[PDB]
């Protein structure tokens, strides 16, 4: 969208981490299943290369662009100000957290 | 419980953050974590709020 | 009358505690109205880089919290030793040396605390990898056969950090009129061979230079692949893939920060799949064996110190100056101090150089004893040689 | 003692480096070794003429080594502050009418010719010894090389094809050539090897149709040393992975960027070295133009 | 250039960045290159620093491809000096009658650099009238119709009958 980019931004981290997966062993078995084209998500797939991790990497960059974020946001106060600080630092221990 | 760098909890100015965080966090129910993942993948017959 | 000996003796006191060892920095340039400090951060292609001067709030006992009020006890009831009006009493001078080995030692405390942490992690740089796609091309070359693919946004979390820690201008853009003399020029200026997309179609020039050099395109996004690389002679289409990580190691040959010692080139081919779990309990256990209990009084500071361990990634980690609000500058070779461009690992200048040796030891055949398969069949044990 | 009819043109005076397998001479080595031309220029000055009070001899009795020195400290590898209790100056001895103390074979000073001990023919070090008794004095703050100007030279010397040196202009060229697991340190030590003196002595004290002819002969061995050098201070020295190999590259050869701290894939330069390479230099050189 | 007995404290008065910092860097860059015509009005001081600095990112901006470079060089090494064959020759007069002057060591003659734009420029007050010309020698192609935003009176107001 033209303008507004930065909220684009802000709103592609969404975009799951996984690959879709179609039920073959199930599709093989028979077993019921709606759709006819049974192939499903699964939410993160596996680690191929030996020490990266594509999936918790990935949250580390949106411990970014939002840590990032923390700080285009401004404000008018003292607990707001302090507090805006140390949670920029909450945020991304709690990253290393998930790593 | 292990929430936040511990001694965030402590310092004077955080504690407004150290509450948000405190607040909106939960307590590990050893019944909802099994639940939140079985949802994943199962079917779905109410159209989740 | 206190302002007399207090700035002629007090002073000459800082005169030269404005020089001890360990008390390094620049504490106030002298002009209120205009000196905010050097940000000194520790830079971390890996993890969130953590800054030096933060607002931690870890209150060292007590201590960070300025108390004003603590004139008035000095000026009106506090005794002088020069002022001492009248008495001789002569001066004292500390023997520096007290206070110098002390110095020399928690130093010392510190360099050795940080050693195993600092060599693994060292061991392991040349190892993220990113995940590359393979496009076939002239049918007939196995896997590696033509023009290498990486997600843009993927690129950037890997593969970028590090040029812009290595300086040296940002890639070229390879982009439908440019051919191997423009490529060539910037792959050769950049040294990592890597090129970034925009517009498609990219001219046959340009497609057999990136086969027959193995450029790694960094591609946004993946619709039709296929379509944007004027495609002739076929043989190249969205279904040839070789999904390949690529060993950050095998595309960054710059020894000052990435051990990529041949020998070490198989070190970790050796290894079984990492975590930042393991690495780190390596570093826990590496570390717990080497039993090193140092001073009566080097003791102290970690007791003192709270080592309680040492979060931060560290999987490179870069001294570099952080101008006000994120960014994270470069190394302008002309304002920051040259100790600090690379980093080694962390490593005394020394030391490195034994482990110059050992890696070759590690890989010397007569110590290898620990082969692979063996073989199931059924002869005679009749003049057994053991070969 | 021993005469020379030329001296580096004599058997165990052979110049080697050893590349990959065997060990080849440098004239071979250096065709191994390419350029990359940079958007940029590099005009050569005047090295100035060497200052004349060679220094003071100094009481010292032991004959202190002097190729190891020099060379250690040039090519070093880790020699920290060269210019302290730094003899190169006692080198200054040899240099006279009739001294006795005889420069040996083995790079050391003797004072008096010893049992069974080669030695260059007193006849030439007293001009050899008779000019680089200078290199002595690069710490004394008036006499100091030039430094980061001396740099053009050693350049184009080492590259800029025949035509570069010519007319004196001649882009910053960066050096690429085929490394091999820590190539640059190792064709380095391996210098540090040469008996450099065997070199020198002859450098500066041969006529005329024999010097010229050997100053051609020996450019190729010559370069290969001020290349084992350039390095030392360059820019940002680089591996580059290609198809198989590893073409390693000197980011600007030719243009001292003041560089000094450990960097691994060479020889660093504390700033003492740093002057003192800037001293060796500028004699060496000023005399290598007959 | 004009020829004039100019006694002055030393002949090139520019000032070597010693570990300047681009800003710095580009600003001496153009420095050398002399890029003006001889203005004969006053320039106002204070803005005079933004006024030259950025007149550089202008200048190699429009640049020239061939003086584009010559110019991208000065801008790296800059701890040199760049006079001008003229100048040269000049401080040479001066070194010759007393070898004790010692002016700066690393420097580098130019070649009478490479054509140019004499910029016109100065900081006055005036606003400038042009009178367009009616036909050049930049045979246009076409290029994009132009859009001017919105004069926002306080600035300029129009009015009904001069």
């Amino acid at each position: 969208l033209a303008g507004a980019n930065t909220i684009i931004a802000i709103m592609r981290l969404f975009t799951p981490q996984g690959f879709l997966r179609t039920d073959d062993l199930a599709i093989a078995a028979n077993f019921p299943r709606a759709s006819r084209n049974p192939q499903t998500y699964i939410p993160y797939t596996n680690q191929r290369g030996t020490v990266t991790n594509e999936f918790a990497s990935r949250f580390r960059t949106i411990v970014a662009t939002l840590a990032n974020v923390v700080n285009e946001r401004a404000v008018q106060d003292d607990m707001q100000k302090a507090t805006r600080s140390c949670t920029k630092q909450w945020l991304r221990h709690l990253e290393t957290q998930f790593d | 419980k292990r929430y936040f760098p511990e001694n965030l909890e402590q310092n004077q100015s955080a504690a407004r953050l150290v509450s948000a965080v405190k607040a909106r966090a939960s307590e590990a129910d050893i019944s909802s974590i099994h639940l939140a993942i079985a949802r994943e993948v199962s079917p779905m017959f109410n159209v989740h709020e | 009358n206190i302002a007399v000996a207090h700035t002629d003796h007090l002073s000459v006191v800082y005169a030269t505690m404005s020089n001890f060892m360990l008390n390094f920095t620049n504490n106030f340039s002298g002009n209120h109205a205009t000196f905010k400090p050097d940000q000194y951060v520790i830079t971390s292609p890996e993890g969130s880089y953590k800054p030096i001067i933060e607002r931690q709030g870890e209150t060292v006992d007590g201590l960070t919290i300025i108390d004003t009020s603590i004139v008035w006890p000095i000026l009106c009831q506090c005794t002088y030793p020069l002022v001492r009006q009248s008495i001789m009493e002569e001066i004292v001078y500390p023997d520096p040396s007290t206070t110098l080995s002390q110095s020399l030692s928690v130093a010392q405390v510190l360099s050795k605390l940080t050693l195993p942490d600092a060599f693994i992690n060292m061991i392991l740089s040349g190892g993220d990898s990113v995940v590359m796609r393979t496009y076939q091309t002239e049918a007939d070359d196995d896997l590696d056969e033509g023009i290498r693919m990486t997600t843009y946004d993927q690129y950037l979390s890997h593969i970028r950090e590090r040029l812009h820690i290595t300086n040296v201008p940002d890639p070229i853009y390879i982009t439908g009129a440019s051919t191997p003399d423009q490529i060539a020029a910037s792959v050769q200026a950049t040294h990592v061979a890597v090129v970034l997309y925009q517009s498609g179609v990219i001219n046959g020039p340009a497609s057999t230079y990136l086969r027959e050099n193995e450029v790694l395109v960094v591609m946004p996004d993946y619709y039709d692949v296929v379509s944007r690389f004027a495609n002739a002679n076929l043989q190249m289409n969205n279904n040839r893939y070789h999904e390949s990580v690529l060993e950050i190691a095998d595309i960054f040959d710059q020894a000052d920060f990435i051990q990529t010692s041949d020998a070490v080139r198989q070190l970790r081919a050796l290894m079984p799949t990492l975590s930042t779990s393991q690495i780190r309990h390596a570093i826990e256990r590496i570390a717990q064996i080497t039993d090193v209990d140092s001073t009566d009084y080097g003791k102290l500071t970690l007791r003192f110190l709270g080592t309680l361990t040492r979060s931060l990634k560290m999987q490179n980690a870069q001294i570099r100056r952080i101008r006000p609000d994120g960014t994270v500058l470069r190394y302008d070779d002309q304002i920051d101090i040259e100790a600090f461009r690379w980093s080694r690992y962390f490593l005394d200048e020394l030391q490195l150089r034994r482990l110059s040796v050992g890696l070759r030891l590690i890989t010397n055949p007569r110590i290898a004893r620990r082969f692979n398969g063996v073989r199931i069949m059924y002869l005679t044990d009749d003049d057994p040689d053991p070969d | 003692q021993q005469p020379t009819g030329g001296y580096t043109t004599l058997e165990q005076f052979a110049f080697t480096i050893r590349n990959d397998g065997t060990n080849a001479t440098p004239t071979q080595f250096l065709q191994l070794l390419s350029w990359e031309a940079t958007e940029n220029e590099l005009v050569k000055k005047t090295i100035p003429t060497p200052e004349t009070h060679l220094p003071s001899a100094r009481n010292v009795p032991g004959n202190v080594y002097i190729e190891d020195a020099i060379t250690q400290a040039l090519f070093g590898i880790s020699a920290q502050n060269v210019n302290a209790h730094g003899y190169f100056s006692r080198l200054s001895a040899l240099a006279l009418p009739n001294t006795s103390a005889r420069l040996g074979l083995d790079g050391v000073i003797y004072n008096s010719e010893t049992i069974n001990i080669p030695f260059y023919d007193p006849a030439a070090v007293a001009n050899f010894a008779a000019t680089y008794a200078k290199l002595g004095n690069a710490s004394t703050p008036r006499y100091r090389a030039d430094m980061i100007d001396i740099y053009a030279h050693v350049g184009l010397e080492l590259a800029g094809t025949d035509a570069e040196r010519a007319a004196g202009v001649m882009p910053v060229k960066r050096a690429k050539f085929d490394s091999w697991e820590g190539s640059l340190i190792s064709l380095s030590r391996d210098v540090v090897n040469w008996k450099i003196l065997a070199f020198l002595i002859d450098l500066c004290s041969l006529e005329g149709e024999a010097l010229r002819a050997f100053k051609t002969r020996n450019r190729d061995v010559f370069r290969m040393m001020l290349f084992i050098m350039s390095t030392a201070v360059a820019a940002n020295v680089v591996n580059r992975k290609v198809t198989k190999r590893v073409d390693r590259v000197l980011e600007y050869i030719g243009v001292n960027s003041m560089r000094t701290a450990g960097r691994t894939a060479t020889i660093t330069y504390d700033l003492s070295r740093h002057e003192f390479a800037a001293k060796f230099l500028q004699l060496t050189f000023t005399r290598w133009n007959a | 250039d004009k020829g004039a007995l100019v006694e002055a404290d030393r002949v090139i008065q520019r000032l070597i960045p010693l570990s300047s910092s681009t800003y710095v860097q580009r600003l001496a860059a153009i420095g050398a290159l002399y890029p003006n015509e001889f203005t004969e009005n006053v320039l106002d001081l204070s803005r005079l620093s933004t006024a030259l600095l950025q007149l550089s990112d202008t200048y190699y901006q429009h640049a020239n491809d061939q003086l584009r470079r010559l110019y991208r060089r000065m801008y790296n090494d800059s701890r040199t000096l760049y006079m001008t064959q003229r100048h040269q020759e000049l401080l040479l007069a001066q070194i010759t009658a007393d070898p004790n002057i010692l002016l700066y060591p690393y420097t580098y003659i130019f070649t009478t650099i490479p054509t140019s734009m004499n910029y016109i420029s100065n900081t006055g007050q005036g606003r400038i009238k042009h009178s367009l010309t009616v036909t050049g020698a930049t045979e246009h192609d076409t290029v994009a119709d132009i859009v001017l935003g919105q004069t926002g009176e306080d600035v300029i107001t129009i009015s009904m009958v001069e």
